[PDB]
DNA sequence: ATCGGATGTATATATCTGACACGTGCCTGGAGACTAGGGAGTAATCCCCTTGGCGGTTAAAACGCGGGGGACAGCGCGTACGTGCGTTTAAGCGGTGCTAGAGCTGTCTACGACCAATTGAGCGGCCTCGGCACCGGGATTCTCGAT
DNA sequence: ATCGAGAATCCCGGTGCCGAGGCCGCTCAATTGGTCGTAGACAGCTCTAGCACCGCTTAAACGCACGTACGCGCTGTCCCCCGCGTTTTAACCGCCAAGGGGATTACTCCCTAGTCTCCAGGCACGTGTCAGATATATACATCCGAT
């Protein structure tokens, strides 16, 4: 209803003003399923590494937040294998004036660094402030070979 | 919403939905305790919590303080209307009361 | 002064202002968006975060939530945008 | 030596390890064939836990034995 | 060592950091705030058991907290605490 | 053992509450009867925490057993417990 | 020639002053011997923690506070200023206290 | 020629003759009427027992028979035989029911 | 089907005839708009509580039983109607 | 007792025991009854019982009744001081107040 | 049809025993009923929180005698511990 | 200081009627026997918090005096309220009709209790620094006797 | 109406201290997984009484006239709390020391929830008759005007 206008709303200024280094398009015909595409950082050992997420918008915006999975997969402390995501802004303080250029906005602020307060996996955040090196090559070896 | 995660965030609250759910099931208050009544309750007492907690806060930033005394909470109590029907019967250690004096009493 | 088109916004649904209610932040947002924010929302203010519990608590009661003169100027600046709504 | 692992979403991994190969090792090959996190990884063979600082002839798992595995999602 | 006394400090700093960032809070306070907060409990508590009892059920469901909060709360008090509630179920839900 | 203890509350003691409950003149006879009616509230409450902290097989009074004292007579107080 | 206050100005300034405070006005040794005869009266070689007596004498003065805004209450309904027993008395019995 | 007890006489007779009786005093279809009303406003369409009508008349005047009572008490402390109502504002606020 | 200002039911005489019954000799002019006021403040508060007893158990009858409970909980018992 | 008889005959009550023990262990008080509660509890019942019909009844006799009708409950509640107090906060249906007059009201010499 | 419990030839019983003679109507029955209702759920409701007051799990005769102590005013309170008392230990043997 | 109406209340006697005391069928809940397991009683131990004591010092309590403001008694009035009577109004009692809704029975499906393993949220202890308490100085504002 | 001097109170700045907000280690209970007995959610039937209507009383309400007593305002008297100054007393802080018992752990044992079977105590139902509510006719308590 209301919500599809202000979904166009926000993808025309999506369109007129595109972030760098972050792409979104609608997936299929139908409005609430987006799809997005997402790579790493200069500043970060996810370099050449392209990801691709898939967004669904709820029945009523933005008033509830928008579900965010990824189909691919990534190596990281704060998301599990299966692609769920666990983000402070996301759900926890989700307030109808953010867009979700500044969720992706997040998502890639997140992929720069971890979380050490809520950690997805306890294990992962333990290898990463243990030290820096045994994080290091589990996550050369993984970028090249999932992403391309 | 998903599970797999701690059910005090689930709910989006901050009390302990767990913690209120022992507490009700040990507490002799009814042989089987549903699973919808821990969060409803956690929820209504963080309400009350915050509630409480901004106007005490507003009451100690109108005293130049920047902390929480018996006091403030007092003032916040007894001000508001609501508040006041409900804890009408409490008594604040170290609290006072208000300022009232009868205008009959004035000087003339 | 002037309340203008482009400010006049509300700032969440991009929609004409209906019966326009100014929270304490000093922030300006129609009724259906504030109402919405109540039963679907955290109860805060989406801008600045600041909670007004207490403020909505103690306006209900009197029924003063709504901008009169906001309103008025509201019907007398863009009468063709509120009849259609 | 083939043995065969079954998932929780019905598919069936044969995994061709030798008894010497540790848990942990055995889990970097099955991490490495399916992708699945080790950490994820709980398994099961004749209803017990498999421990990782214990090798897998410990077990004493022999050809063509069955394991169960285990998915611990955490968050969400 | 001393046994575990468990209280609801943690809980009430952390609404109070949400309401007002940059406000402490002196013991006394925390102990007033812990005694409402079980004076509270108590009183919703024991009005549901009650209410549950006088229809010959043996549940306390989400029903019997809505009930037992419209009865105890004032006016205006108890249709905030009943909103915010089926926030936090239909949010838990779902 | 203590004899005549109730002279402890002395008449500025009763003047101080009187004007924090806002009164302006207080007459001469109201010190017996405010250190009457002091004497039966405490007797009513101490019975009641007496009670409690027998019931309990212990020989001191607890601070807990004066709070649930007061709660039982409509008199809840916030501070010491709860 | 000395200054002196007109009678009836210092009971105001008594009553801004501890109207405004929160520190407790009963002494503290006096209170605690009263507690401990009634205390020995009903039971003979008890112990009492601090928190109890600091517990009851908050109680007693938020009671007596309470009694005496009652009696103010009736003595300027007796179109008068001045308190007096009977109005203590007639507070007590309308709050049910004696009946 | 005619007989006319003086006043206050009949008054204290009828007090004497009430006392005495048990039996309700306010009709009984203005108090339903009035229950009907009131309860139509919280939802509409209800049903009433009898049986709830009834307890709540008694308790009616079981509250109206006590309020009075102590606003007569409030009138005599005033050296006064007539009650007013500053008298039962008096006697509610003591009380606590409007605070 | 709707009702109106039926607060004047409860008339002259019968507020007398209740302060006779208190103990009561004399009766000014203005009682009465008092009394009829602190009645419908008491009913309304009483009613209340009844039809949200009665609407918790999905009924559509008010009984004396839920008259009784919110009497009780109010502070006022009521004996003689079953409990 | 001779274990043998009914337990409100072997404890002497009129009151019984088995609907009292029953009631407090569904009436959700305890997770478990200890074994001599329900009698006490009985023989406290049945005390008040016995101490409130007895004032009640020599009242309805004083007033050349042979019945106790609410009327005479009343008086005996009231007119007794710990029943009085005990029962302050109730309200007995179609109880009546009792007679009083204050001494200013009556009339002067 | 169904069945509804009370305590009306219970009421009976001990008045038969105080007044032979004197008859009671069937309000005054109820009024009765009401009122050992009420003392009932007085007295096991102070019992159960004593319980709870002392991490304790039972309701044993001590607890209803201090629940009694606490309820009633002071020569009632003597004789009904006093009578309870004596019918526990009658009881027992 | 009583006397004579004159009113209302109290007392003696018939009567007939609806409710209270009681007989009766039966069935659901109370009673009796056995067991196992966890809650509670009992003994030994630790150290925490209570109690008792003494010296200084000083803020507070006790006592006395002058007097001004309020408690209280008495007078006068005029108006609102009590008392009685003719008149209009609706509550009360009876009888009938009907259906909305309370109450119970029969199915069965989904919600909630139980047990193990496990690991992370939350509690006990340490600690350091900033917010609040205290003192000294000055500026500001009620207060009252005399105009 | 006011001016000004004595007095109480508020602002501001500097110094010091102790408790509170954060960090670290650790023990226990919240979570996840699965299984299983049953509670109530729902459909259908019954059948009770709550609501609506009508008609006939006569009991209660109502408006009006008249008298009167007391609520209120005013004046006067006196006496008793109050404000202040001086003296006596014990509260309060700090310190030290002895020990009573509150809290804890380990062990054992016996009280009771649970299960199954058997039977009678009390409940729904029907019935007899008398306690008392009502009506009628005397006898005395009490009030009011006037001696
Ligand atoms: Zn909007
Ligand atoms: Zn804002």
């Amino acid at each position: 209803h209301m919500a599809l206008k202000r979904i166009n709303k926000e993808l025309s200024d999506l369109a007129r003003d595109p972030p760098a280094q972050i792409s979104a398009g609608p997936v299929g015909d139908d409005m609430f399923h987006w799809q997005a595409t997402i790579m790493g950082p200069n500043d970060s050992p996810y370099q050449g590494g392209v990801f691709f997420l898939t967004i669904h918008f709820p029945t009523d915006y933005p008033f509830k937040p928008p579900k965010v999975a990824f189909t691919t997969r990534i190596y990281h402390p704060n998301i599990n294998s299966n692609g769920s995501i666990c983000l402070d802004i996301l759900r926890s303080q989700w307030s109808p004036a953010l867009t979700i250029s500044k969720v992706l906005l997040s998502i890639a602020s997140l992929l720069d660094d971890p979380n050490p307060d809520d950690p997805k996996v306890p294990e992962i955040a333990r290898i990463y402030k243990t030290d820096r090196d045994k994080y290091n090559r589990i996550s050369r070896e993984w970028t090249q070979k999932y992403a391309m | 919403s998903a599970k797999a995660c701690t059910r005090s965030s689930r709910a989006g609250l901050q009390f302990p939905v767990g913690r209120v759910h022992r507490l009700l099931r040990k507490g002799n208050y009814s042989e089987r305790v549903g699973a919808g009544a821990p969060v409803y309750l956690a929820a209504v007492l963080e309400y009350l919590t915050a509630e409480i907690l901004e106007l005490a806060g507003n009451a100690a930033r109108d005293n130049k303080k920047t902390r929480i005394i018996p006091r403030h909470l007092q003032l916040a109590i007894r001000n508001d209307e609501e508040l006041n029907k409900l804890l009408g019967r409490v008594t604040i250690a170290q609290g006072g009361v208000l300022p009232n004096i009868q205008a009959v009493l004035l000087p003339k | 002064a002037i309340p203008s088109l482009s400010e006049c916004q509300c700032g969440i649904c991009m929609e004409i202002l209906v019966e326009p209610v100014t929270l304490p932040c000093n922030h300006t947002l129609c009724k259906p968006c504030f109402q919405s924010t109540v039963e679907k929302a955290s109860l805060c203010c989406p801008f600045c975060r600041r909670r007004v519990s207490s403020w909505t608590r103690y306006h209900t009661r009197r029924n003063s939530l709504v901008n009169v003169e906001l309103w008025t100027i509201i019907q007398k600046h863009y009468p063709r945008e509120c009849k259609l709504r | 030596m083939q043995i065969f692992v079954k998932t929780l979403t019905g598919k069936t991994i044969t995994l061709e390890v030798e008894p010497s190969d540790t848990i942990e090792n055995v889990k970097a090959k099955i991490q490495d064939k399916e992708g699945i996190p080790p950490d994820q990884q709980r398994l099961i063979f004749a209803g017990k836990q498999l421990e990782d600082g214990r090798t897998l002839s410990d077990y004493n798992i022999q050809k063509e034995s069955t394991l169960h595995l285990v998915l611990r999602l955490r968050g969400g | 060592k001393r046994s575990r006394k468990e209280s609801y400090s943690i809980y009430v700093y952390k609404v109070l950091k949400q309401v007002h960032p940059d406000t402490g809070i002196s013991s006394k306070a925390m102990g007033i705030m812990n005694s409402f907060v079980n004076d509270i409990f108590e009183r919703i508590a024991g009005e549901a058991s009650r209410l549950a009892h006088y229809n010959k059920r043996s549940t306390i469901t989400s029903r019997e907290i809505q009930t037992a909060v419209r009865l105890l709360l004032p006016g205006e008090l108890a249709k905030h605490a009943v909103s915010e509630g089926t926030k936090a179920v239909t949010k838990y839900t779902s | 053992v203590l004899r005549d203890n109730i002279q402890g509350i002395t008449k500025p003691a009763i003047r101080r509450l009187a004007r924090r409950g806002g009164v302006k003149r207080i007459s001469g006879l109201i010190y017996e009867e405010t250190r009457g009616v002091l004497k039966v509230f405490l007797e009513n409450v101490i019975r009641d925490a007496v009670t409690y902290t027998e019931h309990a097989k212990r020989k001191t009074v607890t601070a807990m057993d004066v709070v649930y004292a007061l709660k039982r007579q409509g008199r809840t107080l916030y501070g010491f417990g709860g | 020639k000395p200054h002196r206050y007109r009678p009836g100005t210092v009971a105001l300034r008594e009553i801004r002053r501890y109207q405004k405070s929160t520190e407790l006005l009963i002494r503290k040794l006096p209170f605690q011997r009263l507690v401990r005869e009634i205390a020995q009266d009903f039971k003979t070689d008890l112990r009492f923690q601090s928190s109890a007596v600091m517990a009851l004498q908050e109680a007693c003065e938020a009671y007596l506070v309470g009694l005496f805004e009652d009696t103010n209450l009736c003595a300027i309904h007796a179109k008068r200023v001045t308190i007096m027993p009977k109005d203590i008395q007639l507070a007590r019995r309308i709050r049910g206290e004696r009946a």
